[PDB]
């Protein structure tokens, strides 16, 4: 029980960031290589080594 | 192509044959999945045992070869992992007579078993081990582990015949049966009761895949 | 005789629909693509290419009662009407062997590597063998007259009536029997509708194949070692019902092929 | 350790026949492709026969078929040459080379030490201009190779292969695949070039590296070397 | 006093949820539809497939299947480039390490066996056998040539180093089998599924558990991280995936959609991290857009159970293992 208590206690005093920021992050990644993604906008046939 | 690339193809080809091989070799074993309480008669259920996180056991009769899988020792999430055994030919279920404690939680984990998703259609090879020492005991305790419905007589045929009733009572399912047999560690014959329910279960699958089941 | 055209084309329309929907059924169903369904799904193709090829030009024969085409085309039209004939009786044949492997040789039939080259082999065969027989026609053997299209040669109906009829017969009679007995002796030695259930098919079965064709190749026996010509023509469309009620039998009492239909 | 180690041979008479082996040690024989290849006395390398691994696809070289034959004894771990018609022109020192081929693979990465054989009396050529390059322990050099036809293949892979014959040793891979260093050498030798024109570098040099360089394509049988150069101190 | 720390922590993470990212991401425009198709269907596997990993190279994969083989592809040919028979062929999880020098596999045997891809001799021979753990393995993952992180059914993960081959680091914490395992793109900390429907954040070197993440109503059974290495995905039993991020420490996204019913088996982001891919049980794999929560496309090419997937490094393509015996590359 004690080392529940301790973990707990070690796991609460975390610095948390707003969720909006989080997101706003995560948004930002994903455009910044949105262009570098294959699988999302398809490779010309030239390109795609599984043609 | 570049004459490496030729070899490299000529290389997978013959890895492939070796796989075509190991298959073929492989395809006529009987899986089967060891199950029941402990000290059930798990061990030595068969005499021929050639073979702490999975033990195989296996032996051949009339030129069929059978592996028996005891799963016994995992000690973890049964669930996460008994899906592995779908394709087993049947399962073999051992339940002591002789324990009256154990006797409730071998037919608690007998639900779990004839009821899984995975084993919906799978035929059950059950064995109730320790009918000499069950006959020696109910003259005893007659009634001390079903005490609400057992209202019959105190006979060895008749108390062993019961508890066989409530095994099978739990088959909620078409297309698969229950072969039960009463065994006693001293000397029996194993190998035949499984190599002839096996035969059974296969011919019944070969039937309803012909169309006249 | 415009009378004949109305029920012999619902006839040609009910095998074509019935062999059909078993072919669609097993190409699609992931579950139904076993070897035994290959075997039924070559005696489909065996009575969908009799209602597609060979019966359009027996209804020609039944209506217009004369032959207004070339001589070639009608020995193109008797070797195919013996081919495909002898194609569904020799597939009837090879299912009956293969629920026999079911029954007695258990182990080899559940192994897909051996059933595959079994079922392989005995689709190569059945077909092999009925070209064979239909094969001769095609050389001028048939004798038929400039206005008529029909075989007019008593030696080769009764050693192709033997080869393609009698034999296949009488190995799937004893075959299915020997079915019978091996479940009669595994029902001593042990819900149970099903084994009533069997039984059935196998009386359904043998009684379909024995009183579709029995009574033509018995009939052209007789006649080549009088008898009225109506029931020539019945007994020879009732091998052609033959095709139409294959279908059903081999189907359509399976669970899995009833799915398959109504999806 | 990888052991081949070849036997038989030494004089033979004109027209005689002789049989050449090669024992295997130390390695998965029957996964490799092996080949045969010999070299005159003072002269360079010349591929022989190639027998794949088991036993699938046989190759010669025009100077040698009809008259020699490639044979494998995967339980025995042995490989064969059986010769016949002998000519002159078969005087050589004939190597044992295993090869496997695979993504990735290094094919040519091991030969034997050889066995001597002596008789008493469309093809890609490999360009190696330089003959001879007095070279200084610690100064850097660069050995060339040309080709007849371009060994870039359509599937990016240059198929030109490097080794290095010191004296009195067999031939030791050194390059495979124009860029790729093989195991066990030192990280000074690096492989360059596009299409037709190739080049071997060394850093610094040393002691050790004293030898003949060949350059040898793998784009198509024939395999052909190519008049190495020699580099002395 | 446990109860007043986990209240504590509710009340912390309730204050850092000002808004929800569903509302961050109502103005960007929809991914679309997400077609892709089979381009390559490798065969030679004659049972379920359990696991599979890409190469670092994004050409080379592993895959693990019930009938004791271990087949390395070359997926732009398909050809069989190994065949590796298992001493146990009840493996579940298999690795390919970063350098391509080794691959690694492992299941109800309770040992991750190391296997040495680069020879003198032709053949691949067992370089180790890290046993040590009570239950089955799960995942096991390389850091490097030398070190290699497992996780297991007796509720515990350990780092092992391979040369002395015994655990340096035993992470310990669930109640429940865990069932999962991915690492950070630094390898400082990974995150790791259970059984007891939490997923926990561990750092690599001190050995401990940083943050646990709830929600799950029933046993995780597939965890992957974002590329970015801030957030992380896990797919449960209880037929929904949900996004977590760790400096928010709370959920963030849920995947679900009433007409799925099943339980997800693997999961994995794209390159860009905007498509969360997903395994499931009734045989197909659905293409999320993870910033949306939308559906974006279906994977319906498999006949049994997607038991795996992954996607390459460079992002070209994806593979997908089933219960079917085929792995099948889409793009
Ligand atoms: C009236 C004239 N026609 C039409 C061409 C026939 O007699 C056909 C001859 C047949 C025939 C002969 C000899 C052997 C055989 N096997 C299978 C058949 C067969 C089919 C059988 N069909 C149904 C009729």
């Amino acid at each position: 029980a004690r080392k529940l208590v301790e973990q707990l206690k070690m796991e609460a005093n975390i610095d948390r960031i707003k969720v909006s920021k989080a997101a706003a992050d995560l948004m930002a990644y994903c455009e910044a290589h949105a262009k570098e993604d294959p699988l999302l906008t398809p490779v010309p046939a030239s390109e795609n080594p599984f043609r | 192509l570049s004459a490496e690339d030729k070899a490299a193809v000529e290389r997978s080809k013959m890895i492939e044959k070796n796989l075509k091989e190991d298959g073929i070799s492989a395809a006529k074993d009987v899986k089967l999945l060891l199950l029941g309480a402990d000290n059930s008669g798990k061990s030595t259920i068969v005499k021929q045992m050639k073979i702490t996180g999975i033990v195989e056991t296996h032996f051949t009769f009339k030129n069929l070869h059978f592996r028996l899988f005891d799963v016994g020792g995992q000690r973890s999430e049964r669930k996460k992992w008994i899906h592995c055994f779908e394709d087993v030919t049947a399962i073999i279920f051992c339940v002591d007579l002789s324990d009256y404690n154990r006797m409730h939680e071998s037919l608690m984990l007998f639900d779990s078993i004839c009821n899984n998703k995975f084993f919906i259609d799978t035929s059950i090879i059950l064995f109730l081990n320790k009918k000499d020492l069950f006959g020696e005991k109910i003259k005893k305790s007659p009634l001390t582990i079903c005490f609400p419905e057992y209202t019959g007589p105190n006979t060895y045929e008749d108390a062993a015949a019961y508890i066989q009733a409530q095994f099978e009572s739990k088959n909620r399912s078409p297309n698969k049966e229950i072969y039960c047999h009463m065994t006693c560690a001293t000397d029996t014959n194993n190998a035949q009761v499984i190599f002839d329910a096996v035969t059974d279960i296969i011919i019944a699958n070969n039937l309803r895949g012909c169309g006249l089941y | 005789y415009n009378y004949y055209a109305t029920l012999l084309t619902l006839l040609i329309a009910v095998i074509v629909f019935g062999n059909v929907l078993v072919c669609m059924a097993v190409s699609r169903e992931k579950a139904l693509q076993t070897t035994t369904n290959y075997l039924i799904v070559s005696l489909a193709v065996a009575d969908l290419l009799v209602a597609t090829l060979v019966m359009p030009w027996v209804v020609y024969l039944e209506v217009v009662g004369e032959w207004k085409f070339s001589r070639i085309h009608c020995d193109i039209f008797v070797t195919l009407d013996v081919m495909m004939c002898t194609a569904s009786i020799l597939n009837l044949c090879a299912i009956s062997i293969d629920r026999y492997t079911a029954v007695a040789m258990p182990m080899l039939y559940n192994t897909r590597y051996s059933s595959k080259r079994r079922v392989t082999v005995m689709i190569s065969i059945v077909w092999v063998l009925s070209f064979t027989i239909s094969c001769p026609l095609l050389f001028g053997l048939n004798n038929a007259d400039q206005n008529e299209c029909i075989i007019a040669n008593p030696a080769f109906v009764v050693y192709s009536s033997i080869v393609s009829f009698y034999v296949p017969f009488i190995v799937t009679l004893l075959v299915y029997i020997k079915i019978y007995i091996v479940l009669r002796r595994r029902r001593k030695r042990v819900s149970q509708q099903k084994e009533k259930k069997a039984t059935q098919m196998l009386a359904i079965v043998l009684g379909v194949f024995i009183i579709c064709w029995l009574p033509f190749f018995i009939t052209h026996i007789l006649n080549i070692h009088n008898i009225p010509p109506v029931l020539y023509s019945a007994f020879t469309w009732l091998g052609y019902v033959n095709s139409a009620v294959n279908p059903i039998i081999y189907t359509t009492f399976n669970i899995e092929f009833r799915k398959a239909f109504l999806k | 350790d990888v052991q081949l180690v070849e036997s038989g041979g030494g004089l033979v008479q004109p027209g005689g026949s002789r049989k050449l082996s090669c024992s295997a040690s130390g390695f998965a024989f029957s996964s490799f492709g092996m080949h045969w290849v010999r070299q005159a006395p003072e002269k360079g390398l010349e591929w022989v026969a190639y027998i794949s691994s088991g036993s699938g696809t046989i190759y010669y070289a025009d100077t040698v078929k009809g008259r020699f034959t490639i044979s494998r004894d995967d339980p025995k771990n042995t490989l064969f040459l059986q010769m016949t018609s002998l000519r002159s022109e078969d005087t050589a020192m004939y190597y044992c080379v295993r090869s496997i081929y695979y993504y990735g693979s290094s094919p040519f990465d091991f030969w034997g030490q050889g066995t001597t054989l002596t008789v008493s009396s469309s093809d890609i050529v490999m360009t190696q201009a330089t003959s001879s390059v007095p070279v200084t322990p610690g100064e850097s050099v660069s050995i060339s190779c040309r080709s007849s036809k371009s060994l870039l293949h359509s599937n990016g892979n240059t198929y030109l292969y490097w080794f290095l014959q010191r004296p009195g040793q067999s031939p030791q891979l050194l390059i495979y695949r124009m860029s790729n260093l093989a195991s066990g050498v030192p990280d000074r030798f690096s492989g360059s070039g596009s299409g037709t024109a190739f080049t071997l570098t060394i850093s610094r040099l040393e002691a050790e590296d004293v030898g003949v360089y060949y350059c040898m394509q793998h784009l198509e049988y024939p395999l052909t070397f190519g008049a190495g150069t020699k580099l002395e101190l | 006093e446990a109860e007043q720390l986990k209240n504590q922590i509710r009340d912390a993470r309730k204050a850092c949820a000002d808004a929800t990212l569903s509302q961050i991401t109502n103005n960007i425009d929809p991914v679309g539809r997400i077609q892709m198709r089979t381009r390559r269907t490798l065969r030679g596997h004659l049972a379920k497939i359990y696991a599979m990993h890409w190469g670092t190279d994004s050409r080379l994969l592993v895959s693990a299947s019930q009938d004791g083989k271990l087949i390395i592809w070359d997926s732009y040919t398909t050809n069989k480039v190994h065949a590796i028979p298992l001493r146990s062929s009840w493996v579940m999880t298999c690795a390919y390490a970063p350098s391509g020098n080794y691959v690694a596999c492992g299941g109800l045997d309770n040992i991750c066996s190391i296997y040495n891809l680069k020879t003198r001799e032709g053949n691949v021979r067992v370089s180790r056998e890290l046993a040590g753990h009570t239950g089955y393995l799960s995942c096991c993952r390389f850091l490097d040539d030398n070190q290699i992180v497992t996780s297991s059914g007796d509720t515990t993960c350990a780092l092992w180093d391979i040369e002395t081959g015994q655990q340096t680091t035993t992470f310990t914490g669930h109640t429940g089998d865990v069932m999962s395992l991915s690492l950070a793109p630094d390898t400082r900390l990974f995150v790791s599924g259970a059984c007891d429907a939490s997923a926990k954040l561990w750092d690599v070197r001190e050995g401990m558990c940083r943050q646990t993440f709830t929600g799950h109503e029933s046993d995780i059974n597939a965890i992957c991280f974002f590329p970015n290495g801030n957030a992380f995905a896990t797919g449960s039993d209880d037929a929904t995936c949900r996004l977590f991020d760790l400096r928010a420490d709370q959920e963030l996204m849920t995947y679900s959609h009433d007409n799925i019913i099943c339980g997800i088996t693997s999961v994995s982001f794209s390159k860009s991290g905007r498509l969360l891919l997903a395994g499931y049980d009734d045989f197909n794999c659905n293409v999320w857009d993870a910033l949306k929560a939308d559906r974006a496309g279906v994977l319906a090419g498999h006949d049994n159970r997607v038991s795996c997937l992954g996607v390459t490094d460079d992002g070209m393509a994806v593979a997908t293992g089933s219960w079917d015996s085929f792995l099948k590359i889409w793009n």
